[PDB]
């Protein structure tokens, strides 16, 4: 039963984790754009990372 | 340079327009005591000086100053004009006798066509039919209110026509007059109306735009009095001709005095008690169509909800006339409550309209139209939405997380159904153990496998970009004919120069001097026609770097609510909308004992703007902007407005600007403008709330225990909703289904205020079975249409620019084609049609504004020739053929008699040429049982020798095929407006600032030409390959744009700043009339060897005249033929095992209303068959594989081109960027031998259904059996040129018909085809070369519009 | 092998308060400020301390004891007056229902001196 | 491998920390503030690594699909 | 097998401190620490840039 109680923190795991993204995304509001900190809770993306890149050269 | 006003109320009526002008003439608040009035007063418009400053507005204030005179609010005029009776006996005689001619005028049109299908169909002075001799004799007296609404519509529109002639040759005119309504006095201007009553001592002073809602209002009365007149005559005459509904004239009558009263009791808060008839009349559908829970719960919300309205209505009302000029006005009858007997009389009435009938009762929808359109307020309405706007919303984080896990799921789900792969997750360690099973196999768990867990676990994914964003900014979805608002430091410039201080205008004036012209705009179109700067990469470089963020430029504006931003933030709000209609909604597919226990759930969604804040929306937009890999594009407006100052931008509604106050954002809130709007604006970002609903029933759906089904159509969505539950003992079906729709209520109510969108009763409401989306009535399989609510508009001059006399015509048709195919009423639509084409062409041609009798003169010319011609009896008679003959060739008739019978043909000229055989039978004597053979009466042989016999004058052959493949040429057909003004518009565009535009338009002549020359060397000519070859090229792109600009009025002046017509336009266009009409006289000489009609096939004919014209030698696949003339109809036992058989399943006698066994007939059309190659598909634009699928359909039709290589080399190097066998590896492969019917461009029908509605083709049965084995034994396997599912629509159609002019259906119909009518058809060699030296020349001189190149980057991830 | 159990129970334990503490989370939205001179941000709280913020209008909001009872689990007099067996109607639609009901031509309309 | 689940109980004893102070954080002034909003560790780097990590993996996973040419 | 559990477990573990971080440290008031976070993240652009560029 070990492996049982492995997989149910696992998974409680797993919700902490998704509501803890969930509260990430919400918390980066209007402040955040305002601010400019918004990328800093949601993160480079493909097309930011690659216009850095096409600038990077 | 003229200016041409308009016919039909076009916008709003504006309560700041009125209150302005009514205040400055009175010296006073007129409506409300607001800033509108203080500005008026204090520093006057122009306009509103010179309509003051007359000798008749002088006399009238001196009168009002003393005062004899009363002042009153436009909705009391609006009751004493709908009700003035004081007719004079020359009055009465003249418009009785008016009323009379023109029905006699359009019974006698209406008997031609009733003629040529009573011929057609066997069913046997200036009316030869029987039944029409019935109807006249029925309706040779108009009843009196049939006249009062008539005498009144025409002296309104009398008013109407001499201010708009009048004013069109003398700019400023003002029309002042009192002789043509008998008792009131009309000052109207573009600019006012000041309306005084002489006998009652009242006026007022209300807007233009009233004036034109009075002249709809009188017109739509009238509509629908002659709608109920001619359907009462035709029910009489017979039950299953007029319309289903059976209404009562003087119930009507009496509906209008009393809604016209209530409006005057009221003020114009009196529409909101109005606003709530539908209510009612909801209510009294589910009477009949519900049960005892549902239909007693509806009932008390509908009264709830109606008295809730008055008493908010007489609430605003006392406290907005309390300070006002109107202070005196309010009737005694409001302050004591009596309005309640009031009300009660007219629901009353209401309900003995609809007569227990859900006929009727679906029918009674167009009240809502004929009581006007409210005088809207637009700072009240906006500090409404602000109340709600403002607000702080508390969330639970596992509500928020359980949206997002549902989004999340259906993204998923979505992904594995159509992509067959689960999104490449960029944290997958977050799956615990099942769920990373479920990614590594490929597989999602069903929804009854869910649990709220898995939804929490499920929110915390992360995708990789899955998309693409495209990097050229497409220029058809940025540009149109609409304003745009003025950036936030010009913002100021939305309202007139007088009624802003003297700081403002000095900022305005030194700010004008900082901004570009594109900035200084003020209009879409000439935004980016001025842009001097343009980009094609300007928008994708924008979205990227996110400059839309923080932008001191950005506002809100407010107009008639309509709201709009200045220029970018604007295409970025189309560019998140445009992705998720097409990367977003494929995964959101419905966007657009043991008992089961069913019940429906209607929400009005229209407040879900408000509701949604950036902590609801954001948690699914952001896996949306994960999937196309930017940074807030898809969440822009919550990260964008709440930081802007929203404005009601209206030009008679400024804000109070404080001293040396020069910034909007610094401007201090009031009515009409306040900041910090935390929510959305109506309208932007609606897909992506409409997909955040859907994801929402999901959850609720989840949680619920019960299966679900959503249909959210715009901004009302139904839920049905199924539950399996063990059925108690003695509880019944109607108690276990209102307790589950209680139930859901409850919960459904608890989620949405879970996400802090307080749900109200009076938007949400609960059905058993019944659905009605699309705002049709449906009962039990039955459809119940509002047809008389869209034909109310049927007027002369309708839906036109420039007061257009074909655009007109082709309106007219169009509208009361409604009565046909919904009402299921063949010979009252004809009637209303040719009612109102008669008005528009013997009566209202020669009141024209720019070009008076010119029209009316040239169609006297027409009838003249059409006497001379035909030998005709008289002038009468002419015009009576002239209505009759297609507009293809004459320009009388707008709808084509195979329209009776099917919606959509492939050949138009076949159509109009039987169409034209069957009219001139009915002055031929021809039987058109029989074959055609030449008699005595050689009218049709001398109208087909000069339809077959003219001189050939071909010129750009092949552009103009690949525009119009229909098109006939060697001028032989009425030239449309677009080409009239395509050449005016490349020289407007050619000087335009814009290089992409200029550069486009100096070279569109020579690229027109070098496309005319590209694939003039293949023999057998296909006009739709033709096309094919169009939408490939970049020239399509340029075509288009080219086409919206020409749509509009005053070319000339796009760039002028002007709202004036120009004199070169106005000219152009009058020519452009003038030619159309006469036409008719160019295309019959009098002087023309006669065609014998012995073994005659019009396919052949119509084929030869298409040829002839364009002198080409062969032209394939765009001659079909007439399955109208085609199929001889039979009503008796098939003998010879011939023909289609149609046979009625229903056992009653009559079948319209009823709903039978068979399915339903679509129209089924037959696609294409193609092996589509499997790649990585999303690596792929929408543009880049739409060109994809047209180079494959040019691969699969021009497989016999002796240089396909070379060409489609060029072709795929220059659009795509690949070369041929690279690009060879995504063409869809067609597996179908035929391309002449199996091709799929915008030239070809994508359906072709009956002119029934569709449940009533489920009481038929088509049997197509012993015609498909004989032309199978003629032609062995071979495709042929007639349109089977044509031939399906025509037998039900038919068989509709025959009910409806006979009283009984017809046991069975079979249709014998005419065989040498029906010609083989096989796909042919296209030999020739195709010119690749032009076609470089095309793609190159065009290239600004090329679509996106397949990078090679792009190509690898393809595989 | 006891004590592996007890760590994971002590594992298990830290868990479920995590977990009771987010489940019982309240968000609240990006209001405007006070004195409408600003915008605030997302800020996030439990959910008794978010109702006695409410209870202290420390977040303006147009409506109080529906958040309250939302929160609270709870059942406001609005919610349950909206969706009931049967709706009351208003003193006005119940005028209103026996004018409609009983129709005879006695409701005494006088139009002409409107 | 008890060392692991003492390792895992510390992570969970900081995570319980960590989402208490940010709890009392956004609860906000005039209940547990006394000075200007506090910092309570101070390390803010900590998002700017994980950042700098995923904008890695991102771009390697770009220049490995560009590396295909 | 168990050890594989325990790594899962310590991923997990590593994204909700780091995830935590970010709130926390969000959830600033002053403008001090809003400037760091934008130069920070100004820093971490041209270090990227770098990083990118010097192969
Ligand atoms: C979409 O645009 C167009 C479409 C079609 C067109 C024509 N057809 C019919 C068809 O060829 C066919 C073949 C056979 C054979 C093979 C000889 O057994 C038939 F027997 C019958 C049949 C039998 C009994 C009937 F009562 C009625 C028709 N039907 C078909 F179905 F194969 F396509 N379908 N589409 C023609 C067009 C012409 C011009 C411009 N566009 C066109």
């Amino acid at each position: 039963n070990i492996t049982a109680r492995l997989d149910r923190i696992d998974e409680k795991l797993s919700e902490i984790l998704g509501m803890l993204h969930t509260l990430v995304v919400a918390s980066a509001g209007p402040t955040s754009a305002r601010d400019g900190i918004r990328d800093a809770m949601i993160g480079l993306r493909e097309e930011m990372i690659e216009k850095i890149r096409t600038e990077a050269l | 340079n003229v200016y041409l006003t308009d016919s039909y109320l076009k916008g709003v009526i504006s309560f700041s327009e009125c209150n302005a002008l009514g205040s400055y003439i009175f010296n006073g608040p007129y409506l409300k005591n607001d800033y509108t009035n203080l500005i008026s007063r204090q520093n006057p418009l122009i306009e509103h000086m010179n309509l003051k400053k007359l000798n008749i507005t002088q006399s009238l204030i001196s009168k009002y100053h003393k005062g004899e005179i009363k002042l009153e609010e436009p909705t009391y005029f609006q009751s004493l004009l709908m009700t003035y009776k004081s007719m004079t006996s020359s009055e009465q005689i003249a418009t009785t006798n008016l009323l009379k001619k023109i029905i006699r005028r359009a019974i006698e049109i209406s008997d031609v066509k009733v003629y040529a299908i009573l011929n057609k169909l066997g069913l046997k002075d200036t009316i030869k039919t029987t039944l029409l001799k019935k109807l006249m004799c029925s309706m040779q007296h108009p009843p009196s209110w049939l006249i009062h609404w008539f005498n009144l519509y025409t002296k309104l529109n009398n008013i109407l026509t001499q201010y708009r002639s009048n004013e069109v040759k003398n700019h400023g005119f003002t029309l002042i007059d009192n002789q043509t309504l008998s008792g009131f006095q009309f000052i109207l201007n573009q600019y006012g109306c000041i309306v005084y009553h002489k006998e009652l001592k009242r006026i007022t002073v209300t807007t233009y735009n009233q004036f034109l809602t009075w002249k709809d209002i009188s017109l739509s009365r009238l509509n629908v009095c002659l709608i109920t007149w001619i359907s009462n005559c035709l029910n009489t005459l017979n039950k299953s001709l007029g319309l289903r509904c059976g209404f009562n004239n003087v119930i009507l009558t009496q509906l209008f005095l009393y809604g016209d009263c209530i409006l005057k009791l009221f003020h114009n808060e009196g529409f909101y008690i109005i606003k709530e008839v539908e209510g009612f009349i909801m209510s009294l559908i589910l009477n009949i169509t519900e049960e005892d829970q549902f239909r007693k719960r509806f009932y008390n919300s509908m009264l709830n909800n109606i008295t809730d309205a008055a008493n908010k209505a007489q609430k605003n009302l006392l406290s907005r006339v309390c300070h006002t000029l109107l202070d005196k006005t309010v009737s005694d009858n409001i302050i004591n409550g009596r309005w309640i007997i009031l009300l009660s009389k007219f629901l009353k009435l209401i309900k003995l309209a609809g007569d227990n009938n859900l006929n009727n009762l679906s029918e009674l929808y167009f009240l809502f139209r004929i009581f006007g359109h409210p005088m809207v307020d637009e700072r009240q309405a906006m500090d409404a939405v602000k109340i709600n706007c403002n607000e702080t919303k508390f969330y639970l984080l596992s509500s928020l997380s359980m949206l997002r896990g549902a989004f999340i799921y259906r993204i998923i789900k979505g992904f594995v159904n159509n992509y067959n792969r689960w999104p490449t997750l960029r944290n997958a360690i977050v799956l615990p153990l099942r769920w990373l099973t479920y990614y590594k196999l490929n597989t999602y768990p069903s929804l009854l496998e869910l649990t709220e867990r898995d939804l929490i676990v499920l929110s915390g994914l992360r995708f990789y970009r899955e998309f693409r964003l495209p990097k050229k900014v497409d220029l058809e979805m940025i540009i149109n004919d609409k304003a745009i608002s003025p950036p936030k430091n010009l913002i100021w410039t939305s309202f007139p120069r007088n009624y802003m201080p003297s700081h403002i205008q000095n900022y305005i004036e030194h700010e004008k001097l900082k901004f570009s012209e594109s900035d200084k705009s003020r209009r879409v179109l000439e935004y980016y026609l001025r842009d001097n700067k343009f980009n094609e990469c300007d928008l994708y470089n924008c979205v990227v770097n996110q400059s839309y963020l923080n932008n001191p430029n950005h506002v809100v504006s407010l107009t008639g609510m309509f709201a709009m931003q200045p220029g970018m933030f604007r295409q970025v709000q189309i560019l998140a909308e445009k992705m998720i209609a097409e990367n977003i909604l494929q995964f959101f597919p419905e966007s657009l004992n043991n008992y089961i226990s069913k019940c429906s759930i209607i929400t009005d969604l229209s407040k879900f703007n408000q509701a949604f804040r950036y902590e609801t929306s954001c948690i699914c937009s952001d896996v949306l902007d994960e999937l196309h890999g930017v940074q807030s594009l898809f969440s822009w407006l919550h990260l964008t407005i709440p930081h802007v100052t929203i404005i009601c931008t209206y030009r008679h509604a400024p804000p109070y600007i404080g001293d040396h106050i020069v910034d909007l954002n610094n401007v201090d809130e009031q009515s009409g403008l306040y900041r910090y709007h935390m929510g959305g604006i109506e309208g932007w970002c609606q897909k992506l709330w409409t997909i955040e609903a859907i994801s929402l029933l999901d959850l609720i759906s989840l949680k619920g225990k019960f299966s679900i089904t959503a249909l959210i159509n715009g901004d009302n969505q139904s839920i049905d909703i199924s539950k399996p539950i063990r059925l108690m003992e003695g509880q019944t079906h109607a108690q276990a289904d209102y307790l589950l729709a209680l139930n859901s209520l409850k919960l459904l109510y608890k989620e949405y205020a879970g996400i802090g969108h307080k749900l109200k009763g009076t938007e949400t409401y609960i059905s058993r079975d019944m659905q009605f989306m699309s705002k049709t009535i449906q009962h039990n399989g039955v459809y119940y249409p509002a047809s008389i609510k869209k034909v109310l508009r049927v007027g002369p001059w309708i839906n036109t620019i420039l007061d257009d006399f074909k655009v007109s015509l082709e309106s007219i048709g169009s509208l009361t084609q409604e009565l046909e195919y919904r009402g299921e009423s063949l010979l009252c639509s004809l009637i209303f049609r040719n009612v109102w084409l008669y008005n528009q062409i013997a009566l209202q041609l020669k009141n024209h504004a720019l070009c008076n009798n010119k029209l009316y003169l040239d169609i006297l010319k027409v009838l003249k020739h059409l006497k001379t011609f035909f030998n005709l009896d008289n002038i009468d008679t002419a015009l009576t053929l002239y209505m009759n003959l297609p507009m293809l060739f004459g320009g009388g008739d707008p709808n084509l008699l195979y329209r009776s019978f099917y919606r959509r043909t492939p050949d138009f000229l076949t159509e109009a040429i039987v169409h034209s055989v069957f009219i001139l039978s009915y002055y031929t004597n021809h039987d058109l049982k029989d074959k055609l053979q030449d008699l005595s009466d050689d009218r049709l042989n001398k109208f087909l020798t000069c339809i077959i016999t003219f001189d050939k004058n071909p010129n750009a052959e092949f552009v103009t095929l690949m525009r119009d493949p229909q098109a006939l040429g060697s001028e032989r057909q009425a030239k449309i407006t677009s080409e009239i003004n395509r050449l005016a518009v490349t020289e407007v565009l050619s000087t335009a600032p814009n290089k992409i535009f200029s550069k486009s338009a100096q070279h569109y002549t020579t690229t027109e030409i070098d496309l005319n020359d590209i694939m003039q060397n293949i023999e057998p000519t296909y006009p739709h390959g033709l096309r094919v070859v169009y939408e490939s090229l970049p020239f399509y792109k340029a075509e288009k744009i080219v086409n919206l600009i020409s749509g509009t009025k005053s070319i000339t002046n796009i760039l002028e700043k002007t709202s004036a017509i120009d004199l070169t336009d106005i000219d152009r266009a009058t020519e452009m009339m003038r030619k159309n009409i006469t036409l008719l006289i160019r295309i019959l000489p009098l002087d023309c060897e006669i065609l014998s009609m012995e073994n005659l096939s019009i396919t052949e004919l119509s084929k030869y005249v298409r040829e002839r014209s364009w002198s080409l030698s062969n032209i394939v696949g765009v001659t079909s033929p007439s399955i109208m003339y085609t199929m001889d109809i039979k009503y008796t036992t098939s003998t010879i095992s011939s023909g289609i058989i149609i046979e009625k399943y229903n056992v009653n006698s009559l079948t319209r209303g009823e709903r039978g066994p068979t399915k339903p007939w679509v129209g089924s059309s037959t696609q294409e068959k193609k092996t589509m190659p499997v790649y990585n598909r999303q690596v792929l634009t929408k543009k880049q594989r739409d060109q994809i699928d047209l180079l494959a359909k040019l691969d699969w039709v021009y497989a016999s081109i002796d240089n396909k290589d070379e060409f489609m080399e060029e072709l795929s190097i220059g659009t795509l960027g690949l070369t041929y066998e690279k690009a060879k590896k995504l063409f869809p492969q067609y597996l179908s031998v035929n391309y002449l019917h199996r091709l799929t461009v915008s030239s070809r029908p994508c359906e072709f259904p009956a002119s029934i509605p569709a449940y009533r083709t489920t009481n038929y049965h088509f049997d197509t059996s012993p015609i498909n084995r004989i032309l199978t034994e003629k032609y062995g396997d071979e495709d042929i040129d007639i349109v089977f599912q044509n031939c399906i629509s025509f037998g039900l159609s038919l068989m509709s018909v025959v009910e409806q002019f006979t009283n009984v259906c017809p046991n069975r119909i079979i249709l014998i085809p005419k065989l040498n009518e029906i010609h083989l058809m096989k796909p042919p060699i296209f030999t020739g070369d195709v010119d690749i030296h032009k076609l470089k020349q095309v793609i190159q001189k065009q290239h600004m519009f090329l679509p996106d190149k397949i990078s090679l980057t792009q190509y690898v991830e393809l595989f």
